[PDB]
RNA sequence: GGUUGCGGCCAUAUCUACCAGAAAGCACCGUUUCCCGUCCGAUCAACUGUAGUUAAGCUGGUAAGAGCCUGACCGAGUAGUGUAGUGGGUGACCAUACGCGAAACUCAGGUGCUGCAAUCU
RNA sequence: GAGAACAGAAAUCUCCAGUAGAACAAAAGGGUAAAAGCCCCCUUGAUUUUGAUUUUCAGUGUGAAUACAAACCAUGAAAGU
């Protein structure tokens, strides 16, 4: 075991003396401080004393008339959120917090037996963290009782690998995609298959996307969008289980499809092209984006989190009526969408060309900004729950953070020793769990841009990781065939 | 975390160390289970698991982890289980209380070599058997077996179950509801 | 509410032992056993000293690891521990230094000659004419093979070999005793 | 077999000595109150607390052999002997041993105003935590008797030495205060022993890093009167205070890089008379 | 063999010298001593820095730096000399393979055994001892 | 070979915290010329490198389209890729590109003098073999041998043109392959330059290496004491080595033999104004602990070393040059008229 | 005040012989399908609290029971020991102080308290 | 000590005593208690690598032993050892 060099005798002598008392008697600011909304609003050059964080929060609350805490950041150089009073017009930039705190995850629970093959995918239920479903190489899929950490309501009927598994935003239906050219819908509370398996695809399903609740008709059930390696996408109606519209604009395998909050569908394909499709216009393409040199992998949107957990929140409270659920989903979508002062959603496209592009498909067809610097292909990209930051995973063992507002690079989360497959954002946006080909999982804290804790214990490569809506539990799955649950 | 089992009752207590004597920070007993709807088998495996979960969640809530604090983070409450003179045998309901406490948020460092269903031929825990034991599956199986065996024993044993009109699946449902109420 | 402490003489701290020394004057009358308020003055002085010591201790740097439980010796990432410096106060040792020295009459020759220390590879040694290693010593040693073998061509020679082993062991013990005599 | 070899190795001296064990010997004249005081005081010394089985007729100042024999047999470097007499009531004699040889002895007598743990406020305490020390009075750092008292108490109550400490372990503080300053010709003021439970509160006068500290005495409260004193010889003092010992211009830079300084000397370019090349000389010209 | 007698002087009759004609690892601080002092000679052209190690799992092989030589059979005096002598176990920089043991203690070094004879080959091949 | 759990044992395992600390140290630590490295403290440098970058080298286009697809009998690339989206953009990017190409062609033609050879059909004469020294195989082999056999390398420089004589080629290899070698500079021939010139040279060169000034002569000299003290200090640093070897690197006729001779205070190494006096390295002992080594003059090949630049240095013997007359304008340019008018009649 | 759990002091807490215990809880008890281990379901593991018993455990009360414990000018500031002086004694010793400083014995008393959580007519 | 076909003064079994006149590596303070004793299950270690003493003849920025320290290892549910 190689050890850090020990301190010298001079270091010991220096440390033996007292110093660094935090009396801070007066610390009267030399320059006035003003509050400005981070988004667009400037709100007033005050000259207060050594006011604490609570005092600043109270001042902002009484300015807003709520005396809703906001996180105070200095001028973005310093870029440091009395915290900033040590460095000395000064402007303090604040953003809504959406008060919540996900307890850091540092311990596992147990190693659970199950599928006799590597785990492939997982997804926590949008409404409760007590139930979760994992897809694995074994043809069967199993739902796990996250409380007791035991299998429950095993899904059977498939005859090939369960490539992808997704949970409906309403939490009433589970959609599972397998290497076989079929998709099956299952009741989470019984495991029964909802009618005959969806069929019509010529090749295995690559990804699944559920229609957002706020766009669905009041009282009706959401549709299910699916993508296949053949390059075609079908919009399946969960009621009739029949694909109303088939789209095959992509000339190669479709990497994934994302259902935007505006009703448009954005998908990446192996043809090095990104296409925007509108469900309203009888499922017809509207625009084509051509900037990636290599194929596009894992297209993502800023609103993905809200759409996934539409009508729900970290508290897990369920809606009473369909109208209330739709209203809550619309409010949740607007909260992130209207952060710019106008209804807009950002889209980030990743590709194996060592570059990622930021797009506003509705506003303009040109890329807003180009994110570059990775040494290898970017496997995974995950927008923050509020769109504040963009994080991407690459095979070069490095994870990079980019500003979600303009795509500017922020920092690189170093520490991984193997290719990073996928990452999942925390509900409060404070933490970020990540998995890599190496033997251990890792979680990063965006606030300090530093590693939070290493989570070893997996016996082989880990391909799947997800964070619960409430943030209480984190699941994972890998080549070891053992499903692991992690929580504070 | 001191867990002791007596006749008709289960005693679980979180205990610290002091010169004047041990001090209890929180305590729970099986006789409080009826508060959550559990009326029979207060000293059984499922009751032990429920009591462990209840005490763990209660102490977690009292400590402020849910719903000199300097030097973040919250420093989760780690506790070591103590069973006194209770024998170390795989499947013992004491290990069931340990599992319940672990599920409740108390991170007791423990291996799965003594949970029910742990086979010696293969070093793997059978989660189905553990779930059955947690949800009183063994009790329901015994009731089903007695349903076609001599009725005198079935009328003496499980007499409370017959009085309350309990059945095989109703026992598991009651245990799940009791766990939810405890939470 | 106030936490700052001011004294005519600065307090001398010993962070390696969590100790603080106060040389300030003390009033004999106030601390006299006959005074009812005797306890209050001592309590206030101790409170001030403890406040100063706590401030100094919290002013020290603290470790912050990113590992997990794993080896129970290491601290969890959630925990952070103050790095106390080495003790400043000198305390007497309970026993003298064990730095006894003796060449045993072997190190002297090994230094005089060019005999380098043996590499100390291991017990394992290849036993020819067989498909097993059977280490030189430690378990089923080959040295015991002569006793278990069947023909000892050229009084039982096995007893002679055992006597030779006993003689060598006794010679080693006698050499150890001779070196201890020095 | 070799089971006792591990115990002998543990007893054997090392470059880093183990935690000193405290042996409490109940004297022949030891009284019930003295026994209770000894038990209360030793409760803070756990897990290094040891109590003898039977009462012992010990006269340390008349014959120190019994103390050395007890230390050798029990391998306890710290010893406290209870003694009670009409002249010396509640006499608690503390003894230190260096290699089983008596290092120093100091007689401490507890005044009748002592308060036991039971009589204090009903508050709890954590066993095994390192106590904090606060010495009051310049005599501790200047008076030989009080210097010896300070050293003995530090060696007794400090517990195990560690370079890393947890904040949660700072639960209680042990305070020793002298009953006022004194000069020559006056009896040595009694030493006041107090133990205070620590409490933390928000201050707002510096933030979380400077919390307000409140105290709650839990005792045991003891007032020690200085009796007979014995001191070690200078040779023993030097031997006990001896570092195990187990480089110029060489510094282990960060990352373990071993760097050596060059330390170039001054260069006097005023020397080195430039070669008088024919070109520089003005004796030859062609203008 | 492997010790070619090298003769020095105008009248070559006082060789006193030995040259290692096989590939050898000489560490990082080699720094040849004065001619008059050196007896065993290992030419620089025969000094290897990076060895080819094949991973038994995944069938992947990588070119990694050599760290040290631990156990060379046949009079391990050669181990002290650092000769490869196929059959020797040498330390390799496994950091590239990203091997991580339980507990988060990523392994950047591990043992490996050379599988090819460097005398007849211009490269070093070893099998990783997983 | 006996089986064991070692060999399949764990030896060098590192922890994440140590990796983070070393990563921070890499960017925090800075080197000082007055300090020299003694031990590298073997570390997984691979896990600490790969600092942040914003280039993202060109993607592997061949993977998306093979060579046959781009062109050939099949040639499925029926259309250009990412071509200009509009005719106006094409015109804008082509009209200016034509002017840029014309300007670049004019700039290149300003130099061509190969145009004379192309037109008149004549060719330049073969480069004289004398101008190719010192670049033989033997001299470079001796240089490498002394470098490997010297714990410290002392580089001599000519005060007249130290930068030209720096011969950076060897220094890069010294820094990369052998960090432990000090590679200390020495400003020789300071007695032939103005004092302020030498002072400025040492001031500007001291920012990277010690660069001790020296004048070499068996008779009265300068810097002998300072260099001896420096060598003694370096030997003291390697106290446990039992010896230290120092090698003299530099251009031919730079005074390496003279430096060694004055250090020995007697005639030890053959010295002559003609370069290449020392043909093979030799060991010289002083103080019983440090040994001096002098290697032949080494010159790194480079097309920018046109014979005029090489000749004015002490690299080449002027005897073998075919036409010494054509070099007089160069010495006129390199020297003021006053100095020649004084020295020359 | 009884009681269960975790303990501190560790015989005023122990040992022998006798007697009671309202409610609750310990305790015995009833069962071997499951987890579990034994030659033995005796021990232990699990189920049952259902068919009972306060017989036993445990708590409490008694013996001028055996031991045990405490305060003490009772021994006692006594014995013993130590240091000093032409005090007497030729010296050793005798008388004094001058500092430590006992115990048997004896007088009188007693035969469990107490820290935290929970529960009971 | 009370009892059991051969079986008695010594064969093996059941019960009540045993402060331990059990075997404890130790003499021995007199210690060791739901053990340091007895019955049963799993287990290699002369593992490496960093630092201060020792040695030499490519003084080996390491080739080795010694001491310390850190990883690793055995066991248990765990504290821990
Ligand atoms: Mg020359």
């Amino acid at each position: 075991s190689t050890l850090i060099p020990p301190p010298s005798k001079k270091q010991k002598k220096e440390a033996q003396l007292p110093r660094e008392v935090a009396i801070i008697p007066k610390d009267l600011p030399n320059v006035s401080i003003k509050f400005q909304a981070l988004d667009t609003g400037d709100n007033a050059l005050r000259v207060p004393g050594a006011i604490s964080e609570k005092q600043l929060e109270e001042l902002l609350n009484q300015l807003n008339g709520t005396s809703v805490p906001y996180t105070f950041s200095c001028t973005i150089k310093a870029s440091d959120p009395y915290s900033s009073l040590i460095k000395p017009q000064i402007t303090l930039l604040y953003t809504p917090r959406a008060v919540f705190k996900v307890k850091p995850v540092t311990r596992s629970s147990s190693a659970i037996a199950g599928h006799g093959s590597t785990i492939l995918c997982s997804a926590f239920a949008p409404h409760t963290s007590s139930r979760m479903v994992t897809g694995a190489g074994d043809n069967t899929a199993r739902i796990w009782d996250c409380d007791t950490q035991t299998p429950m309501h095993t899904l059977k009927g498939h005859y090939n690998w369960v490539l992808c598994v997704s949970w409906s935003p309403d939490g009433e239906v589970i959609a599972t995609g397998s290497m076989d050219n079929t998709i099956r819908l299952w009741d989470p509370k019984s495991g029964q298959c909802l009618g005959d398996a969806l069929r019509g695809h010529s090749k295995w399903i690559t990804s699944l996307s559920w229609e957002p609740i706020h766009l669905v008709k009041p009282g009706s059930k959401p549709r299910l969008a699916s993508s296949s390696k053949d390059g075609t996408i079908k919009i399946w109606d969960t009621v009739s289980r029949v694909c109303q519209y088939t789209m095959s604009g992509h000339t190669n395998s479709v990497s994934c499809v994302k259902w935007g909050g505006q009703g448009l569908l954005y998908s990446g394909s192996h043809d090095r092209t990104v296409r925007v499709w509108d469900i309203n216009s009888q499922g017809r393409c509207i625009n084509i984006l051509k900037s990636h040199a290599h194929w596009v992998n894992h297209l993502s949107l800023s609103t993905d989190y809200a759409l996934r957990i539409g009508a729900f929140d970290h508290t897990g409270k369920k809606p009473s009526t369909p109208e209330e659920a739709q209203k809550k989903a619309l409010e949740n979508y607007e909260k992130i969408c209207k952060k710019n002062g106008n209804s807009e959603e950002m889209m980030v496209t990743a590709s194996d060309d060592y570059t990622m592009f930021l797009w506003n498909p509705l506003k303009s067809t040109k890329p807003i900004a180009r994110m570059t610097g990775h040494q290898k292909l970017v496997n995974h990209v995950a927008f923050s729950p509020d769109g504040r930051y963009i994080v991407s995973a690459s095979f070069d063992n490095s994870i990079k953070l980019w500003d979600g507002r303009d795509g500017k690079f922020i920092s690189t989360f170093r520490g991984h020793v193997a290719s990073v497959y996928q990452v999942a954002w925390s509900s409060d946006c404070r933490l970020l769990v990540s998995c890599s080909k190496d033997t251990t999982l890792k979680v990063w804290d965006v606030r300090t841009r530093k590693l939070s804790v290493d989570l070893p214990g997996h016996k082989d490569e880990v391909y799947t990781v997800d964070w619960s809506v409430d943030g209480k539990r984190v699941c994972s799955g890998g080549k070891d065939k053992m499903v692991r649950l992690w929580t504070h | 975390l001191v867990v002791r089992f007596t006749n008709k009752d289960i005693i679980c207590q979180i205990i610290s160390s002091t010169i004047t004597g041990d001090v209890v920070l929180a305590a729970a007993y099986s006789h409080e289970l009826p508060r959550y709807g559990i009326t029979h088998g207060l000293t059984n495996w499922a009751a032990a698991y429920a009591t462990g979960l209840l005490i763990a969640r209660r102490t977690l809530q009292k400590l402020g982890l849910d719903e000199e604090a300097v030097e973040d983070g919250p420093r989760p409450f780690k506790v070591f289980l103590d069973i006194g003179l209770q024998r170390t045998t795989t499947g013992a309901r004491v290990f069931g209380a340990l599992k319940g406490a672990s599920d409740g948020g108390l991170y007791v460092p423990h291996s799965e070599n003594r949970f029910p269903g742990w086979d010696f031929e293969t070093e793997e825990i059978d989660p189905e058997l553990l779930r059955s034991y947690i949800f009183g599956g063994h009790v329901s199986q015994y009731m089903e077996e007695l349903a076609d065996d001599d009725e005198e024993r079935f009328s003496e044993l499980f007499k409370g179950y017959l009085a309350d009109d309990i059945d095989a699946d109703s026992l598991e449902d009651i245990y799940t509801s009791a766990h939810e109420a405890i939470r | 509410l106030p936490v700052t402490v001011e004294k005519p003489i600065p307090v001398v701290y010993d962070l390696g032992n969590l100790a603080a020394f106060d040389s300030n004057v003390l009033d004999k009358n106030d601390l006299d056993s006959s005074n009812a308020r005797r306890e209050e003055k001592i309590k206030s002085l101790t409170r001030d000293n403890v406040q100063l010591l706590i401030n100094q201790l919290l002013s020290l740097p603290m470790k912050t690891t990113t590992e997990s439980v794993g080896g129970t010796g290491g601290q969890s990432s959630v925990m952070t521990l103050l790095q106390l410096p080495d003790p400043t106060t000198d305390l007497p040792r309970e026993k003298p230094l064990p730095k006894a020295k003796a060449m045993t009459k072997w190190e002297k020759f090994a230094a005089k000659k060019g005999i380098k220390p043996k590499e100390r590879a291991g017990k394992m040694i290849y036993d020819e004419a067989s498909g097993e290693w059977v280490p030189k010593w430690g378990y089923k040693g080959a040295n015991k093979k002569l006793d278990d073998q069947w023909l000892v061509e050229v009084i039982d020679p096995r007893t002679l070999n055992r006597a030779e082993r006993k003689r060598l062991v006794k010679k080693n013990e006698k050499q150890q005793r001779r070196n201890m005599k020095n | 077999n070799a089971r006792a070899k591990r115990a002998l190795v543990k007893r054997e001296a090392k470059l880093v000595e183990n935690v000193k064990q405290a042996l409490f010997i109940p004297g022949q004249s030891c009284n019930k109150n003295l026994h209770d005081i000894m038990v209360d005081l030793s409760a803070l010394k756990k897990p290094d607390m040891k109590r003898f089985n039977r009462k012992n007729d010990i006269h340390p100042f008349e014959d120190m052999s019994p103390l050395e024999f007890f230390s050798e047999k029990n391998d306890c470097s710290l010893m406290v002997l209870m003694t009670s007499s009409k002249k010396r009531k509640n006499n608690m004699t503390f003894i230190r041993t260096f290699g089983y040889k008596i290092y120093d002895m100091i007689e401490l007598m507890v005044a009748d105003n002592f308060k036991l743990l039971s009589d204090f406020k009903k508050l709890t305490f954590t066993v095994g935590l390192k106590p904090m020390f606060t010495f009051q009075g310049a005599a501790f750092d200047t008076h030989p008797v009080y210097k010896q008292i300070k050293s003995l108490f530090l060696d007794f109550f400090r517990g195990e030495s560690t370079d890393l400490q947890d904040v949660a372990g700072l639960q209680h503080v042990i305070s020793m205060t002298i009953q006022g300053d004194f000069q020559d010709g006056e009896p040595l003021p009694n030493v006041l022993f107090r133990v205070y439970k620590l409490k933390s509160y928000k201050s707002d006068q510096g933030g979380k890093r400077l919390p307000r500290i409140e105290l709650v005495e839990i005792g045991p409260r003891l007032d020690f009167k200085i009796g007979r004193i014995h001191t070690p010889s200078p040779d023993m003092v030097t031997e006990a205070h001896k570092k195990p010992k187990q480089k110029k211009n060489v510094e282990l830079d960060i990352m373990g890089d071993k760097l050596g300084r060059i330390h170039m000397g001054k260069q006097d370019l005023g020397k080195l008379q430039t070669r008088k090349m024919k070109g520089l000389k003005s004796k030859f010209d062609q203008g | 063999e492997m010790f070619k007698v090298i003769k020095t002087g105008k009248s070559r009759s006082k060789s006193w010298k030995r040259m290692i004609t096989k590939h050898t690892f000489v560490g990082e601080g080699f720094t040849r001593r004065p001619v008059k002092m050196e007896r065993i000679i290992r030419p620089s052209a025969l000094r290897q820095k990076k060895a080819n190690v094949t991973h038994p799992e995944l069938g992947v092989t990588v070119f990694l730096p050599i760290l040290a030589v631990k156990k060379n059979p046949q009079s391990p005096m050669y181990t002290q000399l650092g000769v490869l002598t196929k059959g020797t176990i040498i330390e390799v920089n496994v950091s590239e393979l990203g091997m991580v043991t339980a507990g988060g203690k990523v392994v950047w070094g591990k043992y490996a055994q050379v599988t090819n004879e460097p005398d007849r080959d211009g490269c070093v091949n070893a099998v990783l001892l997983v | 070979v006996q089986p064991d759990r070692r060999w399949f044992g764990n030896t060098r395992v590192i922890s994440q915290d140590a990796l983070q600390h070393f990563r921070s140290a890499l960017g925090e630590t800075q080197k000082d010329t007055y300090q020299v490295l003694l031990r590298r403290n073997k570390l997984p440098m691979s896990l600490l490198e790969e600092k942040d970058a914003d280039e993202s080298p060109k993607a592997r286009i061949l993977d998306t389209e093979s060579y046959a697809d781009a062109f050939g009998p099949k040639a499925q690339r029926k259309r250009p890729r990412l071509a200009a989206s509009n005719l106006e953009d094409l015109v804008k990017a082509t009209n200016e590109d034509i002017t840029k190409y014309e300007e670049k062609q004019v700039l290149d033609a300003t130099l061509g003098g190969n145009q004379e050879d192309k037109e008149n059909g004549w060719t330049s004469a073969a480069k004289e073999a004398i101008f190719s020294k010192g670049q033989s195989k033997r001299i470079w082999n001796e240089l490498y041998k002394v470098i490997d056999s010297s714990d410290v390398v002392i580089h001599v420089l000519d005060a007249r043109d130290p930068l030209g004589t720096r011969c950076k080629s060897v220094e890069e290899y010294m820094k990369k392959e052998t960090p432990h070698k000090h590679l200390i500079y020495v400003l020789n021939k300071c007695d032939l330059v103005p004092t302020w010139v030498a002072a400025a040279w040492v001031k500007h060169l001291s920012k990277e290496r010690p660069t001790l000034a020296f004048h070499a002569s068996i008779t009265n000299s300068f810097g002998k004491g300072s260099l001896i003290q420096l060598l003694r200090q370096f030997s003291q640093l390697h106290t446990d080595r039992k010896q230290i070897s120092v090698g003299f690197i530099g251009y031919p006729n730079t005074g390496k033999s003279s430096i060694i001779n004055t250090l020995r205070k007697k005639k030890v190494c053959q010295v002559a104004p003609i370069p290449g006096e020392t043909k093979v390295w030799q060991y010289i002992t002083l103080m019983k602990r440090i040994f001096l080594i002098d290697c032949p003059g080494i010159v790194p090949p480079s097309s920018k070393d046109s014979e005029e630049d090489i000749l004015f240095r002490g690299v080449v013997r002027v005897e073998h040059v075919t036409h010494p007359e054509q070099y007089i304008p160069g010495v006129l340019k390199r020297c003021q008229v006053k100095h020649l008018e004084r020295t020359y009649e």
